[PDB]
């Protein structure tokens, strides 16, 4: 739908609480690339509200323990995803009418999405 | 010595040898992704497939030509539709996870993938050709994360040929990388963090694709763009 | 009667499941009281070990594991005197679903499990064996281990066996939940310390298999099977089947039925006789029928199916086949699609990693499409694309895994394309039917 | 972490001949499972000098088995058959009711620190689906909706599994359905 739109809005959401989690625990994010449907779009338009398309918050030896990303705009069954690599946890969240940002039923909210991260970081960085 | 008809052609090849070398040594081809020239064959990504004959008698299933071994008086085809259909396949399950970095990707016009696709990808039929089917959320990781100062990992790229793995444990024997999870989401990775062995560099010169890449020369020239010089390294004795 | 067993005869005698669900029928002397390891016993004093095998080769057994090799020629194949430490495997990772036959014989009648290990450890020269049993089976290790111990102490395990020259241990290697761990080859990379990859099968099982020495693998049911062949004649296993499925076998049925589990059974007995006579029939109306494993091809639910004998060729040239016997029907009140969208996932969570084609092709592209189509995000074009990958897939791989993903989806589409069809013709999710109390 | 349990090592090592000590890799990480609830970066560390290889290769045959988790997980932690047969018995319900309630996706971990989630496959009882193992141990097998709220208000009031009332009555090996 326009909920297509909403979806790419809330992905830059995920991303900035990734950034903020990250200068504030004292721990690397990083983009890990950008989508290619932008890099290789060229008189074609574009009106997504990031071109970052992969991101992780790593530990100190580069190692990731949280790894988001969400689908490119020509995709189909689009969702922005989350994966605690090394652990074999995936979440898959999509995006409701009203509701929100949901991962099922549950919803994805600042505070859940930040005790997954710590969790993660504390069980699985290497340095 | 052993009778072997690859397509047209007849070959004398001693008993032990692979179907895949009896069909380069007579002079054909094959996609050829896991195996190596000094690794252990396995039949891994299943790009060498053939069809084999065997008494004329056709094998049912189609066979790992790199796996499977020569017999007296055997007829392996690596031409007809039923087998190019199949590399056609095999080679459109390669790509369909890959990352799309090839402008970017350090790689250049000298990676496996790339060629193979051309090569033998993209089946002719017999309307407006179709370059990709699979039109589902690509497999985002990890990406450009240096494993020590010399080789640069990507994971993204990598396919899954045992390659860089399977070489620590034999040439070097240090095994310093190996698959992580399973199904899908598997990829290389480590826990021995420098990359040890005295003999590490080998594994960006063996990978496939772009996903193991030596880290000292990144980004500095295309790989056509270079000026190759054979000589010889005069470092120590050997 | 006169000639053949083949169901609810009352010349059938119950073998296998027997004892199993009475009370205490895990004591070693509740397997004595009841005629114990005095078949074990005749056996290594009386018959050669190549004479065993000729009684099994010759009594028709084929593997329980789904496989469905003739186990007489698989011991056959064992090196004769060669001197190597020869290892036997029960491969009790049983894992594939809707079979649950190997469960209770571990957990429930366990010395009946190690007095065939002892016979089939005797016939192929091993004088050791493990029991890999997966993970998750919690009861059946704790039970197994126990079993072993009280064996091991009043002399029924070890040193040197009943007097003869003949030693045998046990030992019990728990998985951690992997379906592929049920692949012979795989096992022994599990069990010996790697990651699950099944092997290039070039170099066989036979003459390298755990630590590079002769093995051979079979499962629970097998080995178990394996007692009362030797106790009484092969010709009263014989008895029992179809012309080419000798024996008893011990099928289950789940899902939406009466009473579901497991009935020990005359090989070729009908699909009518089991889903009604036994389980008490239906609960709802069924539209399918998955007759071996999860990877075998569901079968429609029509009379001529219902009065099929389940057999190693009945259902073969039917399009299907018998794999681990464990039937699950499947309601008309569930979408087909919605059937096979679960079972994909199913093999594409549980994909080792090794192939392009299954990795990639099923773990990949395939439970994708089902994603779409059974979202009614599907279009016309979907289906037909899920309809091509099968036959690239199918052919080669590098383990049989990646056929049991597509052969069921192969034969669902046989049999239901237009279920396919609708739901993307018509942009309609899977129906989402309440199912549990 | 092993120092202490050296009548274990010796034990299972001797399960297996003197070359294949990597054998022992399987039954060690187990072993770490069933007592701190998941598997540390130092524990595959030390299994692997333990073992007689590199962290590496016990690192990838760690991470490749369902069971063994590599991130806290609760004192009860729930694993919820979703395969088919427990699908035609209502497994999808049971999950989403499961989640909705505790509110845990299968990463996490309950506020009050007891739960976690995560879906596995067919565990060989499907006769008396829908399954759920709680920890190491035997199945809580036929989950209804009313049996499960029992089954968790019953952990809840820290009443030790193996020990806790299941409204119902549910089968061996055969099972009958009212
Ligand atoms: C991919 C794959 C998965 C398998 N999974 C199981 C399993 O879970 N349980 C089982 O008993 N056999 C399983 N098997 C069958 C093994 O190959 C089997 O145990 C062996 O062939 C049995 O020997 P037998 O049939 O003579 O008893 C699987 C086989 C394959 C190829
Ligand atoms: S590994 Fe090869 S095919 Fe892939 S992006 Fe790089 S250059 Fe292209
Ligand atoms: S990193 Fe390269 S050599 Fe190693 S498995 Fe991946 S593709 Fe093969
Ligand atoms: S078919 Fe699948 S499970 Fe089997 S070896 Fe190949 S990738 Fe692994
Ligand atoms: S090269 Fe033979 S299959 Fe990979
Ligand atoms: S499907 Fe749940 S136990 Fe078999
Ligand atoms: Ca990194
Ligand atoms: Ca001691």
């Amino acid at each position: 739908a326009s909920s297509e739109r909403e979806l790419y809005e809330a992905w830059v959401e995920l991303l900035s609480w990734m950034r903020e989690y990250a200068q504030a625990k004292g721990v690397r994010f990083e983009k890990e690339a950008d989508f290619p449907d932008f890099i290789y779009r060229m008189e074609r338009p574009y009106d997504l509200p990031t071109t970052i398309m992969t991101a992780s918050l790593s530990d100190g030896l580069g190692e990731p323990f949280l790894l988001a990303d969400v689908s490119p705009r020509h995709a189909k069954l689009k969702r922005i995803g989350l994966r605690l690599p090394r652990a074999h946890i995936h979440l898959h969240a999509h995006y409701e009418p009203g509701k929100g940002l949901v991962t099922g039923k549950i919803p994805l909210t600042k505070e859940r999405f930040f005790a997954l991260a710590d969790r993660a970081r504390e069980a699985l960085a290497f340095a | 010595m052993v009778r072997v008809k690859v397509n047209d052609r007849i070959v004398e090849v001693p008993p032990g040898t692979s179907v895949m070398d009896a069909v380069f040594h007579a002079g054909y081809d094959v996609p050829l992704f896991c195996s190596e020239k000094h690794l252990s064959p396995i039949g891994a990504c299943r790009m060498c497939l053939v069809r084999i004959g065997l008494p004329i008698q056709w094998q049912p299933k189609l066979a790992a030509s790199c796996v499977t071994a020569v017999a007296d008086g055997m007829v392996v085809d690596t031409l007809s539709d039923v087998v190019r259909e199949a590399q056609a396949g095999m080679v459109e399950f390669t790509l369909l996870n890959h990352p799309l970095d090839c402008p970017t990707c350090d790689k250049g016009g000298a990676c496996e993938l790339q060629d193979r696709t051309v090569e033998y990808g993209l089946y002719e039929k017999y309307e407006l050709p179709v370059y990709t089917r699979f039109e589902f959320t690509r497999r985002h990781v990890d990406k450009h994360h240096p494993l020590s100062p010399f080789v640069i990992l990507d994971r993204e790229r990598c396919i899954h040929c045992k390659r860089c793995v399977r070489y620590f444990e034999e040439v070097p024997g240090d095994e310093v990388l190996d698959f992580i999870e399973r199904g899908v989401h598997t990829f290389i990775g480590t826990m021995d963090f420098g990359l040890p062995s005295g003999f590490s560099g080998n594994i960006t010169d063996i990978c496939p694709v772009g996903a193991l890449l030596d880290l000292t020369a990144r980004f500095r020239a295309r790989n056509w763009e270079m000026e190759e010089t054979p000589t010889t390294c005069a470092l120590c004795p050997v | 009667t006169g000639p053949i067993l083949s169901g609810l005869d009352p010349r059938f005698e119950r073998t296998l499941y027997a004892h199993v669900g009475k009370e205490g029928s895990w004591t070693l002397d509740y397997y004595l009281r009841h005629g114990g390891y005095e078949t074990a016993k005749r056996v290594l004093k009386e018959k050669t070990p190549d004479e065993v095998i000729e009684e099994v080769k010759r009594s028709g057994l084929r593997g329980r594991g789904g496989a469905g090799f003739p186990t007489g020629l698989k011991w056959s194949f064992m090196p004769k005197d060669d001197g190597k430490q020869h290892y036997l495997i029960c491969n009790a990772d049983e894992s594939e679903p809707g079979s649950f036959k190997d469960r209770y014989i571990l957990e429930d009648v366990p010395h009946l499990l190690i007095e065939g290990m002892i016979l089939a450890g005797y016939a192929i020269r091993a004088t050791v064996g493990y029991i890999y049993v997966r993970g998750e089976y919690r009861r059946a290790a704790d039970r197994l281990e126990q079993a072993i111990k009280e064996a091991r102490a009043r002399g029924y395990l070890g040193k040197n066996l009943f007097g003869t020259d003949f030693s045998f241990d046990l030992h019990v290697h728990r998985g951690a939940g992997a379906y592929i761990c049920g692949e012979e080859t795989a096992l022994m990379n599990s069990l010996e310390g790697l990651r699950a990859n099944p092997r290039l099968k070039p170099p066989f099982p036979a003459q390298s298999g755990l630590w590079g020495k002769p093995t051979t693998i079979n499962n629970v049911e097998t080995l178990a099977s394996v007692v009362p062949i030797m106790e009484r004649g092969a010709d009263w296993f014989a008895q029992m089947g179809t012309e080419q499925s000798k024996g008893m076998k011990l099928y289950q049925i789940s899902g939406p039925v009466k009473r579901p589990g497991v009935y020990e059974l005359p090989m070729g007995t009908t699909f009518r006789e089991l889903i009604y006579e036994w389980a008490g029939g239906p609960l709802e109306p069924i539209q399918a029928i998955i007759p071996g494993g999860s990877s075998t091809p569901p079968l429609p639910f029509t009379e001529e199916v219902l009065d099929t004998p389940m057999s190693y060729e009945h259902l073969q040239a039917k399009g299907s086949m018998l794999g681990t016997g464990g039937v699950i029907l499947i309601p008309e009140r569930v979408s087909m699609v919605d059937a096979m969208w679960n079972l994909t996932r199913f093999y594409a969570h549980e994909s080792c990693g090794k192939c392009t084609p299954c990795r990639e092709g099923v773990a990949g592209f395939m439970v994708n499409l089902f994603a779409k189509i059974g979202t009614g995000q599907g279009e016309e074009k979907d289906v037909e694309n899920l309809e091509a990958l099968l036959p690239l897939i199918e052919g080669r791989s590098f383990c049989p895994l990646a056929d049991a993903a597509v052969w069921p989806v192969k034969g669902s589409l046989r049999h239901f394309k237009d279920q396919y069809l609708a739901l993307a013709r018509e942009k309609r999710p899977v129906p989402r039917p309440s199912l549990w109390r | 972490f092993f120092d202490d349990k050296q009548d274990f090592l010796e034990e299972t090592f001797a399960k297996y001949p003197p070359e294949g000590r990597r054998a022992a890799i399987m039954p060690l990480l187990r072993r770490v499972q069933q007592e701190e609830g998941w598997i540390r970066p130092e524990r595959i560390e030390e299994i692997a000098r333990l073992v007689g290889t590199t962290p590496t290769e016990v690192m990838g045959v760690a991470s490749f088995y369902s069971y063994y988790q590599f991130v806290p997980t609760g004192k009860y932690h729930l694993q919820v058959c979703a395969t088919l047969s427990c699908k035609l018995a209502g497994a999808e319900e049971l999950w989403d009711y499961l989640t909705e309630t505790l509110g845990i996706g299968p990463g996490e971990v309950t506020p009050d620190g007891l739960f976690s989630v995560q879906k596995v496959e067919c565990l060989g009882s499907c006769h008396t689906a829908p399954v759920i193992q709680v920890n190491d141990e035997p199945y809580v097998e036929c989950v209804t909706r009313a049996r499960l709220e029992a089954l968790l208000a019953g952990l809840r009031a820290g009443k030790r599994l193996e020990e806790i009332e299941l409204p119902g009555k549910c089968g061996h090996h055969v099972h009958e359905v009212e």
